[PDB]
C-alpha cells in the first residue's frame, strides 16, 4: 500500500464519502434540495478527480484493482450516467410524496459499484461491483413500491438479479476450483499446450455468461427487459439501461481480454449465437410496440448484441476495445437523451395509481425540442449517419469485416433494417396529430439537449471521440 | 477548390431558409430560389472554365479539380472531393434540377415552408455532395444521408388526399430499402479497405489508391455485388423497384420532390465511377445478368405504365422501363453506348421531370389521378394536353428530343457489343409508344368521362408553364445538338471505358 | 482424504434442487427461499474450492457471499411483505400485468 | 396478369416475415416471473451444453 495507490483510488473514495455525507445530512434533517444538490456534488468531485487519477498513471491497486485509462473512461461513463440519473431523478422526485432522499444514496452507491467494476481485474471485485450496482437498483426500480407496476419490476428484477447473482458466483467457484486463482490473468494460465477448454473452466465461464447475460440483457436472459423498463420509474430505467450496461460490459470486456481461456473457440461460438439471437430477436421484437418504454428495452437488447459481436472480434483483432469504447459513448448519450426525454414527460411522479403512459404522438405540437432531441436519438440508435450511433455501428462493422464475422455482419445489417421501421415509426410518429416550470426541469431539458448535440456533432465529426477513446490504454 | 463551396452553399442556403423563416412565409422561398440559382450560376461557370472539349484520355485518375482535408485520420478518411466531365454533367443536372423544384413549390405558403425548403436543399447537396465525392466513406456518407430529409418530408409533406399511414408506409418502404442496400455497399468498401491494407499496410479510403488492390476472383464479385445491390436499389433495377411507384405517388402534391431526389441518376453514376473501375473483371462476368435485368426492366416497366390508371406510378414505371435501356448501356464497354448512356441520363432527367410537373398541374385542376375519370381534356386546358403530348412523344423516344439520341446511341454500341439484346430492346422502344398512346389517349382524348372532365379548367401560370418550355427547349436542343454535351463527358467516358477493357 | 469432486458435486445438487424449488413454486416466499438455497450452494462450492487449494480466499469469497445473501434475503423479505400489504395474498402469476 | 405488380409483392415478403416473426417472439414476453426464471434456466442448460460440445 502506497499513497499513489491511494491517489488511484479517488474515484472510490468521493462516491463513498459522498454516500456518508448525504446519509449523516439526511439524518439531521430530510432536504430533497440539499441532498441532491450533495449528491451530483460529490459526483461531478468524482468526475473532476479523473484528471488527477489520471496525472496519476497506472497501477495495480490490489491483488483486486487495477486502474488505467481503460479503467478511468468507463468511470466517467458510468459517473455521467449517474450525474444525468440525479438530474432527471429531482423533477420525478418532486411529486413523491415518501421519503424523496433515499434514492440519491442508492443512486450513488450503485455508481460506487459501477466504479468498481470499472476498475475490477479479480474475481472478486467482479461479484462485488455486481452485487453493489444490483442491490441499489432493487431498490430503485421499486422505489414506488405502492405504484402495482413498480412493485411488478422491482419483484421481477429482485428474484432474476438474485437467481442470475447465483448462476455467475457458482460459476465463479467451479472457475476458482479448476485455476486456483481468482485473478483475471490467471484463469487458463495452468493449462496450455492446447488444453485451454477444460469443461470445468468451461462451465464456470458458461454460469458466468448466464449471470453477465442477464445482467447484459442478452438472449435469452432477456425477457425481463421490456417490463422492468416499463415498470421501473424513467430515471431508474435510465440508470439501468446506461450505467448497469456500460459498467457490466466494460468488466466483461476486461476479463475476456486478460483472461486466457478467453481465446477459447467454444465460447466464441456461444458468445456469437447469443449476439446474433440478441440482434434479430430484439430488432423484431420491437416492431409493434406502442410503449416506448418496452421499445427501448428490445433495443438495448438489439445494442448489445452489436457490443457483443465488437467483444468476439478482440483476440483477431486489435481496434475491438475502441471499437467498445466508441460504441458505448455513443450508445451512452443516445440512451441517456431517449430516456431522458421520457423521465421528463414522466415527470413530475403523479401517484401509485394514474397511468405513467408517454403519448410520444404529436410531442412536437406541444414540446417541439424535446420531440427533436427524441427523433435525434431515435436516428442515432438506428444507427443513421450524421449521428455517432452510426460511427458505433460502422466500428463494430469495421471489427467485424476484419475478423471474418460474416454471420455477425449480416445479422447487424438486417437487425438494421428492422430497426430503422420501428425507430422511424416513432420518430415520425412524434411528428403526427394527437387527439416543469422550475429550473431542475430546465436542467434535465439541457442534459438531454446537449447530449443530442453531442450525438449529432460526433456524428458529423467523430475525430476528437476516437483519439480520446484511444488515448484509453490498458495494462497489457 | 470551389467544389467544397459547390457542397456547402445548397446545406447553407437551406439553414437560411429554416433560419429566415421568422421574417416571413413568403421570405424563404426567395432564399431557395437564390441558392439553387447560385449552385446552377457556379456549376455553369465552372463548366465554361472547365475546358473539358480538348481534354484528353491520360488514365485514371483524372480529374478537372480535386481537394483533400483529413477528417477521420484514425482510418486515413479526408474530405476528398474531385470534378471531371460526367460528375460535372451530373452536378449541372442536379443544379438545373433543384432550380425547378424550387419553382415547382412557389405557392405553398405554409407555417413550416422553411422546414421544407431546408429538407429540399439537404438532399439536393447530398446529390451533389454523391456526385463529387471520391473517399469512399464520404461518398457512402453522402448516399445514406440524402435519405433522412427525403423520408421525413414524403411522410409528412406528401400526397394530403391519401390517409398519412399510407405516405408513412411509403416513406419507409423507401429507406428500409435504400438504407439497407447502402449497408450492404458499406460492408463492401470495408472489405476492401481491409484487403488492401492486408495488401500493403496503410490505411485508406481514397478511391485513387483502392484502384491497385490485389483481389482474388470471388471477392472481388462480392464487392460488386454489394456496390451492385446498392446501385440497383437506387436505379432502380427490378425487382427492387416498387419503392419508386409508391413513393412517387405519395410524393408532395406540387412535383418538386420528385425533381430534387428521384430524377436525379446517382446510380449509373456510382455503377460508371464505382464498380467498373474498381472491379473491372466483376463487372465483365456480371454483364449479361446485368443486361438480361434490364431488358426485364424495360418490358415490365412498359406493361406496368400500360396498366395504371394513376398518371404518376405511370411516369414512375417509364423511368423503370428508361433506366433498364440504361443498365443495358452501361454494361456493354461500349463508348458509344456509354456516351449514349450519359445523353439518356439527362434526357430521361428533364423529360420525366417535364410529365411530373405536368402531371402535378393536372392534379391541381381536376384533384383527381385516376385516369378513369378524365377524359377529352384537349378541349378543356389550354396549354397542358400539348405539353404533355410533347412529352410523351419524348418519352417513347421520338428523334427531335434527347431520349432519342441517348436511346439509338445506346442500341448502336449494343448492337455492337450485344445484338439480340439490342433487338429485344428495340421492341421494347415500341412498348413505349404504346404505353405513351394508352396515357394520351386516357387522360386527353375521347369523351369526358366524368363531371369534372366535362368542365372548363384554369390556365397554368407562367411560371410554370416557363420552366415546362425551358425543358421543351432542352430537350430539343439536346436531340438536335448534343455535340457539347459528348465532349463534355468524352474524356471520362473515355477513362472509364479504357480502365474497364485494359484490365479485363 | 476428501475428493474436491464431491464438493463440488454437492453444491451443484443444492443449487439445482433450489433453482427447482424456484421455478415450481407459485408462492413467492418458496421463491425466497430457493433463492437462499442457490446462494447458499454458490457459497458452498467456494468453501470446498479454497480448501482444496489451502488458501483464505474460499472463505474470503464465502464471507462476501453471505453478505450478498443477508442482504437480498432482506430486500425481497420487504418486498414480498409489500406485496402482502397491497394484494392479500403471495401468488406470483398474478403480479403479471405488464406484457407484450 | 402484371397490373398488381407481382414483383413488388415477392420484394414485399420479408416484411411480411418480420411481422409473422415478431408476432410470434412477443408471446414469449407473457410477463410471468415464473416463465422467466424458467427461460433464465433453459438458456443456462442450452450456454452449458453449446460449451461442452465444443
Ligand atoms: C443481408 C445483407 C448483408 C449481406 C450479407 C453479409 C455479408 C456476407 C459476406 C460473405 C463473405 C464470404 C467470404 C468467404 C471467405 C472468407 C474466408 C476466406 O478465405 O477469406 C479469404 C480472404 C482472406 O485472405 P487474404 O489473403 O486476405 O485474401 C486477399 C484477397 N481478398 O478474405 C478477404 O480477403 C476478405 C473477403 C471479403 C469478401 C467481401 C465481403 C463483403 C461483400 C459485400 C457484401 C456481401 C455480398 C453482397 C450481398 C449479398 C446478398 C445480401
Ligand atoms: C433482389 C435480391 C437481392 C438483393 C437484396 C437487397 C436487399 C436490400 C434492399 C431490399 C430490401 C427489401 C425490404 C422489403 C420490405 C420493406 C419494408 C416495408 O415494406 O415496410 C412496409 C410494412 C408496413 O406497411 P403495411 O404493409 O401497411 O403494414 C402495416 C404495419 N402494421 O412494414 C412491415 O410490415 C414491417 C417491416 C419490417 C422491416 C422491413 C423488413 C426487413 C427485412 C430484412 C431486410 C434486409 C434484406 C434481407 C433479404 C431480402 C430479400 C433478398
Ligand atoms: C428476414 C429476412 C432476412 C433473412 C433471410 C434472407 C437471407 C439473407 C442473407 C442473404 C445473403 C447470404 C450470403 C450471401 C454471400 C455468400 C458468400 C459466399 O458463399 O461466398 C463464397 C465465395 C467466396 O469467394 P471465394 O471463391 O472463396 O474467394 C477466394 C478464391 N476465389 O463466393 C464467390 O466465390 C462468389 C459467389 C457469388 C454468388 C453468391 C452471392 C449471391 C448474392 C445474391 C443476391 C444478389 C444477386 C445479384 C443482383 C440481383 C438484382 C439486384
Ligand atoms: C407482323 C409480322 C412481323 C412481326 C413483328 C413483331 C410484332 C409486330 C406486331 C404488329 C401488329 C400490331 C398491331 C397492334 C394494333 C393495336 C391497335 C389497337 O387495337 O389498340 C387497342 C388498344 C388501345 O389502347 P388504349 O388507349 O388503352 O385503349 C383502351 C383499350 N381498348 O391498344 C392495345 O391494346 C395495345 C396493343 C399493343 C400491341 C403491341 C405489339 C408489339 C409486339 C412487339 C414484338
Ligand atoms: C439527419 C440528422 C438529424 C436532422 C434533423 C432531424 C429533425 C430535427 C427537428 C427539426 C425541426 C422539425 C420541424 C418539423 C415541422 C413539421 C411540420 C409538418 C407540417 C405538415
Ligand atoms: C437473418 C440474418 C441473415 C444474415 C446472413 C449472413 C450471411 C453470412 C454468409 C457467410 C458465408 C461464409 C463463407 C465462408
Amino acid at each position: 500500500i502506497t499513497p499513489q495507490n491511494l491517489i488511484a483510488l479517488l474515484p472510490l473514495l468521493i462516491v463513498g464519502l459522498t454516500v456518508v455525507v448525504v446519509m449523516l445530512s439526511i439524518a439531521w434533517r430530510r432536504n430533497h434540495f440539499l441532498n441532491a444538490t450533495l449528491s451530483v456534488i460529490g459526483l461531478n468531485a468524482a468526475l473532476v478527480s479523473l484528471w488527477f487519477v489520471g496525472q496519476a498513471g497506472a497501477m495495480d491497486v490490489t491483488p483486486l484493482m487495477r486502474v488505467d485509462g481503460f479503467a478511468m473512461l468507463y468511470t466517467g461513463l458510468v459517473l455521467l450516467a449517474s450525474l444525468a440519473t440525479c438530474t432527471f431523478a429531482y423533477p420525478w422526485l418532486e411529486g413523491y410524496n415518501d421519503n424523496k432522499d433515499e434514492f440519491y444514496l442508492l443512486v450513488l452507491i450503485a455508481a460506487l459499484g459501477g466504479i468498481l467494476l470499472a476498475n475490477a481485474n479479480h474475481l472478486a471485485s467482479l461479484f462485488l461491483g455486481i452485487e453493489l450496482i444490483s442491490l441499489p437498483l432493487f431498490g430503485l426500480v421499486g422505489y414506488a413500491f405502492r405504484q402495482k407496476r413498480s412493485l411488478e419490476a422491482s419483484i421481477k428484477y429482485t428474484i432474476l438479479s438474485a437467481a442470475a447473482s447465483s448462476f455467475l458466483l457458482f460459476g465463479m467457484a467451479l472457475v476458482y476450483a479448476q485455476s486456483g486463482d481468482l485473478s483475471f490473468v490467471a484463469l487458463g494460465k495452468n493449462l496450455g499446450d492446447g488444453m485451454l477448454n477444460e469443461p470445468l473452466l468451461l462451465a464456470g465461464f458458461g454460469l458466468m455468461i448466464v449471470g453477465l447475460g442477464f445482467k447484459l440483457s442478452l438472449v435469452p436472459f432477456h425477457l425481463w427487459t421490456p417490463d422492468v423498463y416499463q415498470g421501473a420509474p424513467a430515471p431508474v430505467s435510465t440508470f439501468l439501461a446506461t450505467a448497469s450496461k456500460i459498467a457490466i460490459f466494460g468488466v466483461v470486456m476486461r476479463l475476456f481480454l486478460y483472461a486466457p481461456v478467453g481465446d477459447s473457440e467454444a465460447i466464441r461460438v456461444v458468445l456469437a449465437i447469443i449476439a446474433f439471437a440478441s440482434i434479430i430477436f430484439g430488432n423484431l421484437m420491437a416492431l409493434s410496440q406502442t410503449n416506448i418504454k418496452r421499445l427501448l428495452g428490445y433495443s438495448s437488447i438489439s445494442h448489445l448484441g452489436y457490443l457483443l459481436v465488437a467483444l468476439i472480434a478482440l483476440q483477431t483483432g486489435e481496434m475491438s476495445m475502441e471499437a467498445v469504447g466508441v460504441y458505448l459513448a455513443g450508445y451512452l448519450f443516445s440512451s441517456l437523451g431517449a430516456f431522458g426525454v421520457v423521465s421528463l414527460m414522466s415527470s413530475p411522479y403523479r401517484g401509485p395509481d394514474a397511468d405513467s403512459l408517454f403519448s410520444y404522438r404529436g410531442l412536437f405540437w406541444h414540446r417541439p425540442i424535446l420531440a427533436a432531441v427524441m427523433t435525434v436519438m431515435m436516428l442515432s440508435l438506428a444507427g443513421i449517419p450524421m449521428t455517432l450511433g452510426f460511427i458505433g455501428k460502422f466500428y463494430v462493422l469495421a471489427v467485424g469485416v476484419q475478423a471474418h464475422l460474416w454471420w455477425l455482419v449480416g445479422a447487424v445489417v438486417v437487425g438494421s433494417a428492422i430497426g430503422l421501421y420501428y425507430y422511424l415509426r416513432v420518430a415520425v410518429s412524434l411528428y403526427l396529430h394527437a387527439p416543469p416550470s422550475n429550473w431542475q426541469y430546465s436542467a434535465g431539458g439541457i442534459v438531454v439537449l446537449i447530449s443530442a448535440l453531442l450525438v449529432l456533432v460526433l456524428g458529423v465529426w467523430p475525430q476528437p471521440l476516437i483519439s480520446i477513446v484511444r488515448l484509453a490504454m490498458p495494462l497489457m | 477548390m470551389l467544389l467544397p463551396w459547390l457542397i456547402l452553399i445548397p446545406f447553407i442556403g437551406g439553414f437560411l431558409c429554416w433560419q429566415t423563416e421568422r421574417f416571413g412565409v413568403k421570405v424563404p422561398r426567395w432564399i431557395a430560389l437564390i441558392t439553387m440559382g447560385l449552385t446552377l450560376a457556379l456549376s455553369l461557370q465552372l463548366w465554361l472554365q472547365g475546358g473539358y472539349s480538348l481534354t484528353q484520355s491520360a488514365g485514371i485518375p483524372q480529374w478537372q479539380s480535386e481537394f483533400d482535408m483529413p477528417w477521420i485520420p484514425r482510418f486515413g478518411i479526408s474530405i476528398h472531393l474531385a470534378i471531371d466531365g460526367l460528375s460535372l454533367l451530373m452536378v449541372v443536372l442536379t443544379g438545373l434540377l433543384g432550380v425547378l423544384a424550387v419553382l415547382c413549390s412557389w405557392k405553398e405558403i405554409e407555417k413550416y415552408q422553411g422546414f421544407f425548403h431546408l429538407n429540399l436543399m439537404w438532399i439536393l447537396g447530398g446529390v451533389i455532395g454523391v456526385f463529387l465525392a471520391i473517399d469512399m466513406f464520404l461518398f457512402f456518407f453522402f448516399w445514406e444521408m440524402m435519405l433522412v430529409p427525403m423520408y421525413f418530408l414524403i411522410a409528412l409533406w406528401g400526397h394530403k388526399a391519401s390517409d398519412g399511414k399510407t405516405r408513412i408506409t411509403a416513406a419507409t418502404k423507401f429507406f428500409i430499402y435504400t438504407q439497407a442496400s447502402g449497408l450492404v455497399m458499406l460492408i463492401a468498401i470495408l472489405a476492401l479497405v481491409f484487403v488492401h491494407y492486408n495488401a500493403t499496410g496503410v490505411w485508406t479510403f481514397n478511391y485513387e489508391e483502392l484502384l491497385n488492390t490485389p483481389m482474388s476472383s470471388g471477392v472481388e464479385y462480392l464487392l460488386m455485388l454489394g456496390f451492385f445491390i446498392a446501385f440497383a436499389v437506387k436505379m432502380p433495377v427490378v425487382p427492387l423497384h416498387g419503392w419508386l411507384p409508391d413513393a412517387h405517388s405519395q410524393a408532395p402534391t406540387a412535383g418538386s420532390v420528385d425533381l430534387a431526389g428521384i430524377l436525379l441518376k446517382t446510380a449509373a453514376y456510382g455503377l460508371l465511377r464505382f464498380s467498373l473501375p474498381l472491379f473491372p473483371n466483376a463487372s465483365a462476368e456480371f454483364a449479361p445478368i446485368a443486361m438480361w435485368l434490364g431488358v426485364i426492366g424495360i418490358f415490365y416497366g412498359a406493361w406496368m405504365a400500360f396498366a395504371q390508371t394513376d398518371i404518376k406510378r405511370l411516369i414512375a414505371y417509364t423511368s423503370v422501363s428508361h433506366m433498364g435501356f440504361v443498365l443495358i448501356a452501361i454494361y456493354t464497354g461500349s463508348q458509344l453506348a456509354y456516351q449514349g448512356a450519359v445523353i439518356q441520363m439527362i434526357a430521361h432527367g428533364l423529360s420525366a421531370a417535364g410529365l411530373f410537373i405536368l402531371c402535378g398541374q393536372l392534379y391541381e385542376r381536376i384533384h383527381t389521378r385516376d385516369m378513369r375519370m378524365m377524359g377529352g381534356l384537349w378541349s378543356k386546358m389550354k396549354w397542358l394536353p400539348a405539353l404533355s403530348l410533347f412529352f410523351a412523344v419524348a418519352t417513347l423516344g421520338m428523334p427531335g428530343t434527347g431520349n432519342f439520341v441517348g436511346e439509338f446511341m445506346i442500341l448502336f454500341g449494343s448492337f455492337q457489343v450485344v445484338p439480340v439484346i439490342t433487338v429485344i430492346s428495340t421492341f421494347g422502344l415500341v412498348f413505349a409508344s404504346v404505353y405513351s398512346l394508352a396515357m394520351l389517349h386516357r387522360a386527353y382524348f375521347g369523351k369526358a368521362k366524368s363531371q369534372i372532365a366535362s368542365q372548363e379548367l384554369p390556365g397554368m401560370s407562367l411560371r410554370e408553364l416557363f420552366m415546362i418550355l425551358l425543358l421543351v427547349v432542352l430537350l430539343v436542343l439536346l436531340g438536335f445538338y448534343p455535340q457539347p454535351i459528348l465532349d463534355t463527358s468524352h474524356s471520362a467516358i473515355g477513362n472509364i471505358q479504357q480502365w474497364f477493357v485494359n484490365s479485363v | 482424504m476428501i475428493p474436491l469432486q464431491h464438493g463440488l458435486i454437492l453444491a451443484a445438487i443444492l443449487f439445482v434442487l433450489g433453482l427447482t424449488g424456484l421455478v415450481i413454486r407459485r408462492n413467492l416466499l418458496f421463491m425466497l427461499i430457493g433463492l437462499e438455497i442457490m446462494i447458499n450452494a454458490s457459497a458452498l462450492a467456494f468453501v470446498v474450492a479454497g480448501s482444496y487449494w489451502g488458501q483464505t480466499d474460499g472463505q474470503v469469497m464465502y464471507i462476501l457471499a453471505i453478505s450478498l445473501a443477508a442482504a437480498e434475503a432482506s430486500i425481497g423479505l420487504a418486498l414480498l411483505l409489500q406485496l402482502h400489504r397491497r394484494r392479500q395474498n403471495l401468488n406470483i402469476d398474478s403480479v403479471s400485468e405488464m406484457r407484450g | 396478369l402484371l397490373k398488381r405488380d407481382p414483383l413488388n409483392s415477392m420484394m414485399n415478403i420479408p416484411a411480411v416475415l418480420s411481422r409473422f416473426a415478431g408476432k410470434g417472439l412477443l408471446l414469449s414476453e407473457n410477463g410471468y416471473l415464473r416463465w422467466y426464471v424458467a427461460s433464465m434456466s433453459i438458456g443456462a442448460v442450452v450456454v452449458l451444453a453449446l460449451l461442452m460440445v465444443l
